[PDB]
DNA sequence: TGGAGAATCCCGGTGCCGAGGCCGCTCAATTGGTCGTAGACAGCTCTAGCACCGCTTAAACGCACGTACGCGCTGTCCCCCGCGTTTTAACCGCCAAGGGGATTACTCCCTAGTCTCCAGGCACGTGTCAGATATATACAT
DNA sequence: ATGTATATATCTGACACGTGCCTGGAGACTAGGGAGTAATCCCCTTGGCGGTTAAAACGCGGGGGACAGCGCGTACGTGCGTTTAAGCGGTGCTAGAGCTGTCTACGACCAATTGAGCGGCCTCGGCACCGGGATTCTCCA
């Protein structure tokens, strides 16, 4: 129930695919840990805002609209989930 | 309870501009979100304009100034032209 | 066999043409739940919520990698290193 | 006709726009001409984005519109891109492009 | 006893290594300390000035003398040391000055040494002016909060030591996180604001200030007793080497500071406490009869 | 003309926290603008929070949530603490 | 009527509660405003102002002045990570910039 | 009139930024960037002024223009 | 007090950096900048009167913007193993910032 | 220059879940009328933006010289990349439990709206205090 | 005897304090509706299991470029002397910013009416998927 070190779930081929989508032709070995850390920080910010929205609404589920509002607050408005 | 969406009017506009083209549910939801966001931007800017000048009513002038402040050049000019056309055709009849 | 570097461009073209979600869904969902465990305990994420989180994260990472590649090319290189990511995040006001 | 949207040359709901303006906590009073203007602007912007998306779909040998077409339409037009710079379209992907030096020589 | 010669900066324009250790005849020294005692016993505002000649008795070498660190670094290469700041035994003069403050005769003290032995001797910190600084004191960069430590911070040039400020404030304003920099002035560095201000005030108010164990060659620290005699007041320069203001000196000694201070106390009938560890005290102790 | 500013209250707070320290007119203007900006941000976030939950009122809960969303780090924690203490003292009276 | 004791005095604040209540009501943020919202908002504003002013006073002490100027406010903001994040997009007038010199640009000593 | 921003002015701005050496071709680019930034801010401020039916560009109009572009400016009221 | 020919090219620049990062006065001549603001605003609305505080606010905003841009440009130039900022550094900094 | 291939564009067949149309209707949009006031319009004034000039002089501009740096070439080596086999766990399909979101009554406490009373807050005046500059005196060379 | 440094005095500016004046805030009050609070329903999330199998992991070799070093040209830094227009302090003028006074066109609100957009209903097809045929840079030669 207490999930641990799931950041390793973001594997080397996944970050490589993301880089290739971003136009990268060659990727250093050290890039993967840095990308994992950046993704973790971004997720922590977005999830903190979403959980704040949820807890204010007296709910116990993180609705998609909570994530949409959290992204909108941080200037990363997302279209395709309502709002 | 039933929810509100701009699906019907987006459909009508799509049929008017592309009479032989469809649209996916995901694309319709994206368009609904876009319409909501642009409406919120314009309305909030109009409210700020009214509040700055101590006005208490969001008249067509506030909306015109907001749409001129939000959209870039060509988009703003075309939007303001169409809004003026709509208001002229509305008040006249 | 292919001389190194030629299939990197092929992967670039293939993964830029397509629009699916690059990261695997289940590990990302586990990561999101682990992250959320820190703030409040025993949440219940809607599937749409985790899909939105994954879309946002993938878009953010693709944009960051594009900026990082621009920084690397500016530095007279072809390979992106952590310093390029640091530069890209610093010039954008992040961190 | 009877409906305000009909009297104006619009397809968007003027009544719904007016109700949202009144209930949205924007101002104490809302002018009778504001809903017409806001609906006209929304209709024009939807028309523009849908026209570009439909052009992309036609160029993509597709008879419908999918998020990818919307993303391509938004990113391939400078004015809309500046307008929608801080938005991400789910399932829309990324505009295809490669750097000028990574190409084979 | 780490030297503040290379630690400060490579630039060192001392130009003073030939220092004849002139010593006074015992009778002339006795008469001079006698007249100094007669003057000081009646002078009200008395502020002292301790340099790096007091702690030579402790064991840490001086700077300009024949055994001075800069002197050895200039003439060849032979820096000799015996003790350490942690093991630094306070000199009898430190406790003598502590007693002088206790009885209230010592109005103020403006030292320029670095070991902080005066602070470790229990001298009220509100009465001292460590112009150059003190190793056992690290101050918070952000809020200028000062911490007395029993171990040397171990840094030079007003630099971060690695510890964050650990004091809090009222109203719920967040507890500070200052870098806790050190206190020792590199060449061409500013003095400590209101410590220098208090030193200037005390020296101006001092109708009789005696400067000990310092050559007075250094900035302000050697100039305070110049201002102690301007607008009135007498200056007593107790030092072996010829000081930079002997021509302006109203008195002079050639002898050990320990011996002359002991004779001064014996004439005054005053006794001296016998050192301690880092028994630091801040608030001014009440004057004694 | 009747102009409104937070100058007196800022000066009172300053004299409460720094008994002997003045403040320039330009610095006072900066502080007044800062108070206005933070007030606007918190109030707007509270309004959006009220609109999301279909509530038609703003309460200490909405302001607390807005403070949590806006202020980062220990700043938000201590701001919430001060606001809660103020509200409980006010209600107790 | 009885003696008019202001809401700020009862709350314990220094900022005005009645004024912030009026700003909330006339600001068009909601159809109605709670009775505890002005108190909480005023307390938060007072705390933030007190934090900025305390850091500015510390800055002025370090700079050897007895009067806060915009430079002291800028130094107080940019030296605190939380305030810098909160005030990231602001440009305090007449505040200058922090004294930053990159290490590479510094010269290499140990000459002679 | 753009040349009023002299090379010493840009050098002083760079020194404030932290720059140690400045290529000779920096100055034109800095002038262009300044022109674009001022164009955007002035356009927003003039639109605000025209809306309020004023012939004078009040300082508060510039403050609001900057706030709209995410560059809130303190010290000028508002 | 403190504790106490041709300069090598690079030291006077450091002295200038130390001097200008410890001051607060605006680093652009007020009259030419005011003329520039008037010229830029000329293309939008003619016979437009400017408050003095408006010109001062514009100058402060532009000064802060250019100083921040130059800070990012210097960081980019250092990243490229260099000391002299070039136009490509400014272009990269703006492009990463999102303005380009 | 030429020649074999992995991967890619494209033609033919086609069937399911999603796009598209039907329709009853029920709550929201529409028409007509009443009333208070927010703002349209006109006046007055006097604040401050604007225009111009003379003198100071701080800064801008042009040139000269040299060195510190940028830039390019060349040579390791080492660190990725591409490919092939193992294996590791995602993915999908289906099924169960039950928590928690969503809707519905009752109601009751809280806040909008009014009125009256009056001290807190602002505009102005002022004098006082602090800081900076200039002059005079004293000391040193 | 002259030059420089320090100290004191005076002048100017800015601001904290003091004062009267007024209007926006506090106390007391009532009415009604927003939202607590409890009950009920069932949608969707969690959880599990099992099979096929797509993608991750690991190893191995080679070859591409990262990086360091060295050498050459020249562009910028620094300095100096000549220019010039910014800065400051004057007046002098007037566009229009801000306030006031008056009145009416318009938005809020309400009663009564009806119609159109939504939930659930079914029908039909666009393209993902499959088979193979022809085509483009890679790599080698
Ligand atoms: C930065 O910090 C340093 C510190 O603050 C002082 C150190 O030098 P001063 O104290 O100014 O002078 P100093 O070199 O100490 O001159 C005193 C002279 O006295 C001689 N001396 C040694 N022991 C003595 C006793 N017991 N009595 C009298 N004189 C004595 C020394 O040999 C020396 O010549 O400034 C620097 S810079
Ligand atoms: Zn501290």
């Amino acid at each position: 129930k207490v999930l641990r070190d799931n950041i390793q779930g973001i594997t080397k081929p996944a970050i490589r695919r993301l880089a290739r989508r971003g136009g990268v032709k060659r990727i250093s070995g050290l890039i993967y840990e840095e990308t994992r850390g950046v993704l973790k920080v971004f997720l922590e910010n977005v999830i903190r805002d979403a959980v704040t929205y949820t807890e204010h609404a007296k709910r116990k589920t993180v609705t998609a609209m909570d994530v949409v509002y959290a992204l909108k607050r941080q200037g990363r408005t997302l279209y395709g989930f309502g709002g | 309870t039933r929810k509100e969406s701009y699906a019907i009017y987006v459909y009508k506009v799509l049929k008017q501009v592309h009479p032989d083209t469809g649209i996916s549910s995901k694309a319709m939801s994206i368009m609904n979100s876009f319409v909501n966001d642009v409406f919120e931007r314009i309305a909030g800017e109009a409210s700020r304009l009214a509040h700055y000048n101590k006005r208490s009513t969001i008249t067509s002038r506030e909306i015109q100034t907001a749409v001129r402040l939000l959209l870039p050049g060509e988009l703003a000019k075309h939007a303001v032209s169409e809004g003026t056309k709509a208001v002229t055709k509305y008040t006249s009849a | 066999r292919y001389r190194p570097g030629t299939v990197a461009l092929r992967e670039i073209r293939r993964y830029q043409k397509s629009t699916e979600l690059l990261i695997r869904k289940l590990p990302f969902q586990r990561l999101v739940r682990e992250i959320a465990q820190d703030f409040k305990t025993d949440l219940r994420f809607q599937s749409s919520a985790v899909m939105a989180l994954q879309e946002a994260s993938e878009a953010y990472l693709v944009a960051l990698f594009e900026d990082t590649n621009l920084a690397a090319i500016h530095a007279k290189r072809v390979t992106i290193m952590p310093k390029d990511i640091q530069l890209a995040r610093r010039i954008r006001g992040e961190r | 006709a009877k409906t305000r949207s009909s009297r104006a040359g619009l397809q968007f709901p003027v009544g719904r726009v007016h109700r949202l303006l009144r209930k949205g906590n924007y101002a104490e009073r809302v002018g009778a001409g504001a809903p017409v203007y806001l609906a006209a602007v929304l209709e024009y912007l939807t028309a523009e984005i849908l026209e570009l998306a439909g052009n992309a779909a036609r160029d993509n040998k597709k008879t419908r519109i999918i998020p990818r077409h919307l993303q391509l339409a938004v990113r391939n037009d400078e004015e809309l891109n500046k307008l929608l710079g801080r938005v991400t379209i789910a399932q829309g992907g990324v505009l295809p492009n490669i750097q000028s030096v990574l190409l084979p020589k | 006893s780490v030297n503040y010669a290379a630690g400060l900066s490579p630039y060192a324009d001392k130009g003073k290594c030939g220092l004849p250790e002139i010593f006074d005849p015992p009778e002339e020294l006795e008469r001079k300390v006698w007249e100094l005692a007669r003057l000081v016993w009646q002078s009200s505002s008395v502020v002292f000035h301790t340099g790096a000649g007091i702690s030579t008795a402790s064991g840490i070498p001086d700077f300009r003398g024949p055994h001075g660190v800069w002197t050895m670094e200039e003439r060849g290469l032979a820096p000799k040391f015996d003790t350490t700041f942690e093991s630094a035994r306070p000199t009898q003069t430190h406790m003598a000055l502590v007693q002088l403050e206790r009885v209230g005769l010592l109005r103020f003290l403006v030292s320029q040494n670095v070991d902080g032995l005066h602070v470790r001797s229990g001298f009220p910190r509100d009465k001292l002016a460590e112009l150059h600084g003190n190793m056992f004191v690290e101050e918070c960069a952000k809020c200028k909060t000062q911490y007395v430590r029993d171990t040397v911070v171990g840094t030079m040039g007003l630099k971060a030591t690695g510890r964050l400020c650990t004091v809090a404030k009222a109203r719920g304003l967040r507890a500070c996180r200052g870098e806790l920099r050190d206190t020792i002035l590199d060449w061409e560095d500013s003095l400590p604001d209101r410590d220098l201000a208090l030193a200037d005030e005390a020296s101006r108010n001092a109708d009789l200030s005696i400067t000990l164990g310092t050559s007075l060659q250094i900035r302000p620290s050697g100039n305070l007793p110049l201002a102690t005699k301007r607008r009135g007041g007498r200056l007593v320069i107790v030092n072996l080497q010829p000081t930079k203001h002997d021509r302006h000196a109203d008195l002079r000694i050639h002898g050990y500071v320990d011996e002359v201070m002991t004779r001064l106390m014996k004439h005054l009938g005053l006794e001296i406490p016998a050192w301690d560890g880092p028994r630091v005290l801040e608030r001014a102790l009440p004057p004694l009869p």
